[PDB]
């Protein structure tokens, strides 16, 4: 069985520029478990990004939360870049303040 | 506690 | 209504990249409380919820006991990956995955309502403990190799003893020791946002447990907030049903 990841990119709290927050990338519904998830700042890789412990749903598909502290600004662009065996090329989802 | 594990 | 203690194991091979990896996590309801990851150096079971920072007080051997169990389980499922690969006549070149989920659902009064122990191979059902906790159901012909082994070995009886005894007891211990985390019913913080193209978006933030009903469309999957709670949105009135809300809320722009 192979399943491609669902991706949501979002902040823990409603973004307010200049206030500290958490940038989250939630990947779910995928199989097998090996997955590459990078958070991007203006297209560049954020270092020390952490992630939740690997778990899975009743349909056996895996889910992970990747996250990092950040302070939003008006102009900085954040994204999440996901690669997985099911993906012919890495998938980039841009952070959108209002989702 | 974790349960026992059985070898498949 | 009930509560549940649930454990999730994933073991997968990585040919060319060393030994198989083993990860185990435990939950009570929607709260993760323990983890183990075999790729750590000298790996240990580790707490992941506040009350597990205190379990050492009343149970000084908890972490040694469960670290020993998990290290042993990692070694067992390493050989298990080789066995199952063989049952399916698969080559040693590919990566494969064993998953296990087991646990107990417990109603008011502390009675076991359902025990379970299910395994998957490569994302599909492989074998499961029957609801009576006394025998096994193989999902295909290859899994009958395991079913025969486990039937003759009497392992259902060992699972039964855990699920009827230890699982229920530990669920009750964690519920009380973890009351402020687990027995809370935190309602969503709710509000509507407005974006002309016009999109109305109803938000539900910071709620626990995960179950929620959002109705006005695009409904996103419920997602963790990273702080132990959950978020959802839907994008005229928006109505919200959550366990932590005395009555279903109604919102409008």
């Amino acid at each position: 069985i192979q399943r491609t990841p669902k991706i949501q990119v979002y902040s823990r709290h409603p973004a307010e520029n200049g206030k500290s927050n958490f940038l989250n990338c939630y990947v779910s519904g995928f199989h097998p478990s090996d997955i590459e998830v990078d958070l991007l700042k203006n297209g560049e890789r954020i270092e020390k990004v952490e992630h939740s412990d690997l778990s899975f749903s009743k349909d056996w598909s895996f889910y992970l939360l990747y996250y990092t502290e950040f302070t939003p600004t008006e102009k900085d662009e954040y994204a999440c870049r996901v690669n997985h065996v099911t993906l012919s090329q890495p998938k980039i989802v841009k952070w959108d303040r209002d989702m | 506690d974790f349960a026992n594990t059985f070898l498949p | 209504g009930f509560h549940s203690l649930r454990y999730f194991y994933t073991a997968w091979s990585r040919p060319g990249s060393g030994e198989p990896r083993f990860v185990a996590v435990g939950y009570v309801d929607d709260t993760q409380f323990v983890r183990f990851d075999s790729d750590n150096a000298s790996p240990r079971a580790e707490p992941r919820a506040p009350w597990m920072d205190l379990v050492e007080q009343q149970d000084p051997q908890y972490w040694d006991r469960n670290t020993r169990n998990a290290r042993d389980a990692a070694q067992t499922y390493r050989v298990g990956l080789d066995n199952v690969r063989g049952y399916y006549n698969q080559s040693e070149a590919g990566s494969h995955t064993i998953q296990r989920m087991y646990g107990c659902d417990v109603g008011p009064h502390g009675r076991l309502l359902r025990g379970y122990d299910q395994l998957a191979y490569d994302g599909a059902d492989y074998i499961a403990l029957n609801e009576d906790l006394r025998s096994w159901t193989a999902a295909d012909l290859a899994a009958q190799n395991t079913r025969r082994k486990w039937e003759e070995a009497g392992y259902a009886e060992r699972d039964r003893a855990y699920l009827e005894g230890e699982c229920v007891e530990w669920l009750l211990k964690h519920l009380e020791n973890g009351r402020e985390t687990l027995l809370r019913a935190d309602p969503p913080k709710t509000h509507i946002t407005h974006h002309p193209i016009v999109t109305l978006r109803c938000w539900a933030l910071g709620f626990y447990p995960e179950e929620i009903t959002l109705t006005w469309m695009e409904l996103v999957e419920t997602r963790p907030d990273g702080n132990g709670a959950f978020q959802k949105w839907a994008a005229y009135t928006c109505h919200v049903q959550h366990e932590g809300l005395p009555q279903p809320l109604t919102l409008r722009w």
